[PDB]
């Protein structure tokens, strides 16, 4: 009756409403039932009188609030519900909902959506506020949302609402606070230009049992790791079901004929015995890998002739040849020489590589300096798959579509992130709340770290 | 600069409540004074028009008329369009208009 007509609907302040932090009561501290309040800006309890949002209504006149879960804006001492659909805005913000088609079209992205705030952006290319030292999972977290398959995932909550998940489990969370975290990231029409990570990384801390926190800052690959590890095993419900959205977008398969060699101080009757007797046969141990662990070159720690900058340069393809037939690796296992080789099987269609540019000296951590010559436009990896299943990749042209770097000293180190994004060519590169275009030729430059591409 | 995005469904409402602190009140002057905007004859008929609405002081609200009259009026009927008819309306004779085409143009871009 009194909608459509509401007078206290001119007063919602929309620049105060951050929609990204836990929904809690401002008093009562419960999350049944909750209200937040569209003018005073935070989140009360109750949606009548007697309870908190009409108290908190009536003292501070703040006469407007949003149910969180009803979806409805009521005028709370009043208890008459509005009606008007220019408020619209504030519930796509609180509820980024993805239609079918506006789910496909994010290749087509030609305006720059601008935020109810003073700043036009790009849905896609947004920060993560750095709470504390939160930049290697925001690192993490913005260039995972960048690939379109989980991305497209993740924006549809019907693909993980039904997931038959164990009621007592809290890995849950984990698949489903990643989940608004990609939808509010790609909101077009957001209210603000940047999200929060912080239900997301809180969720991952609770999640890992005190790793990978936002107290102290981890590893990005680790991160990375852990991640996609919870995600896999929390996308499956109630079964083993290995094929999740995870593992069909960026696992693949590879297929590892490693040997292993008898012994170095042994003449050669006693390691031929070993050779000939299976104690050091090559064997096909093909597994799953979800990231290939490109291992850059240490650095030569010494000048030379040539090479006018004093940083050692090194060309991707040497870089990625290691994990090809030919190319043999060896593990210094305890008391044997584990002298193995790779060979992809299968291609993931997003490869991640992460190149561990970091190792462990003999009295400290460093930071191997050597970069990554890697052609940011086509290669093909078909020079380094198997001979057995060549031809049946019928598709190897992989460009990279993403690009984390971990620049600084490694114990004091900051992760930028360069991403290339889709709609427009331009591969913008992120900081933790900043965002800048960075220069094709330049994303070679910087030393990545971890590196997602895309097979096309 | 009252710019196209400037202008709200709610901001001809919220500035017309700087005087008045009735809401109800303040809705039906920001109501009565649309309704004016919209069907205008004479600028000084129409100026006077809003000082029977808002008084002979509050002279802002006629200057703010008369630096936005077309735009406040197309601004705040686009905004405040209930369903996409209402908007469909608008945005079509906004189209026509130069001024209001104008506007349009730059509120998205």
């Amino acid at each position: 009756r009194r909608s459509r007509h509401c007078p206290y609907l001119d007063t919602i302040n929309r620049s105060v409403l951050d929609f990204d932090f836990e929904k809690l009561c401002s008093i009562s501290l419960s999350h049944i039932n909750a209200y937040a309040c569209l003018v005073c800006g935070k989140y009360f309890q109750g949606r009548g009188l007697k309870s908190h949002a009409y108290i908190h209504s009536v003292q501070f006149s703040h006469h407007v609030f949003l149910n969180l879960h009803t979806l409805k804006f009521y005028c709370l001492p009043d208890n008459y519900e509005i009606i008007d659909s220019s408020l619209e805005d504030i519930t796509y913000v609180l509820k980024p909902t993805f239609t079918k088609q506006q789910i496909a079209n994010l290749d087509k992205q030609a305006k720059l959506s601008r935020a109810y705030d003073g700043t036009t952006y790009l849905p896609g290319i947004v920060g993560l506020n750095n709470i504390k030292a939160n930049d290697y999972a925001n690192a993490v977290l913005q260039a995972l949302s960048n690939v379109p398959p989980l991305r497209n995932y993740f924006l549809e909550e019907d693909n993980y609402k039904n997931i038959k998940r164990p009621p007592g489990d809290i890995m849950f969370l984990l698949v489903q606070r990643f989940g608004e975290l990609m939808r509010k990231l790609w909101n077009p029409r957001n209210f603000k230009a940047h999200v929060s990570p912080h239900e997301m990384l809180q969720a991952v801390v609770l999640c890992s049992k005190k790793t990978f926190q936002i107290t102290k800052q981890g590893d990005g690959v680790d991160f990375l790791s852990w991640f996609l590890n919870a995600l896999h095993s929390a996308l499956g419900g109630t079964k083993k079901k290995k094929k999740t959205i995870v593992t069909d977008v960026f696992q693949g398969s590879m297929r590892i004929f490693t040997k292993k060699l008898p012994h170095p101080d042994l003449p050669a009757e006693e390691k031929e015995q070993l050779l000939h007797n299976d104690e050091y046969q090559e064997t096909m141990v093909e597994s799953t890998f979800m990231y290939l662990t490109l291992d850059l070159p240490t650095a030569p720690l010494y000048k030379d002739e040539k090479e006018q900058l004093i940083i050692p340069q090194v060309p991707l393809f040497n870089i990625l040849a290691k994990f090809n037939g030919i190319t043999e690796k060896e593990y210094k296992t305890y008391k044997e020489n584990f002298l193995k080789r790779f060979q992809l099987t299968k291609l993931p269609p997003y490869l991640i590589f992460c190149i561990k540019r970091f190792t462990k000296n003999n009295f400290f951590v460093e930071k191997n300096p050597t970069i990554v010559n890697f052609p940011i436009t086509n290669v093909d990896l078909r020079e380094y798959l198997s001979e057995e299943v060549q031809a049946v990749h019928k598709n190897t042209t992989y460009d990279l579509i993403a690009n984390i770097v971990h620049d600084g000293k490694p114990s004091e180190g900051s992760y930028r992130i360069h991403v290339l994004h889709h709609g427009t060519g331009k591969w913008y590169e992120l900081q933790d709340l900043q965002v800048t275009d960075i220069l094709p030729q330049m994303i070679t430059l910087s030393e990545a770290y971890i590196q997602i591409w895309k097979r096309r | 600069d009252l710019h196209p995005r400037d202008i709200d469904a709610f901001w001809l409402q919220r500035q017309l409540s700087r005087f008045y602190d009735d809401a109800i009140v303040s809705q039906k002057k920001a109501d009565e004074v649309l309704e004016i905007l919209k069907t205008a004859s004479d600028d000084r008929e129409c100026e006077n028009q809003l000082v029977l609405l808002l008084g002979f002081n509050t002279f802002d609200f006629i200057k703010v008329l008369r630096q936005h009259r077309m735009m406040i009026l197309y601004c705040t009927l686009l905004a405040s369009a209930q369903s996409e008819a209402e908007k469909e309306r608008i945005m079509g004779k906004m189209e026509a208009d130069p001024e209001l085409s104008k506007f349009l143009y730059q509120l998205h871009e």
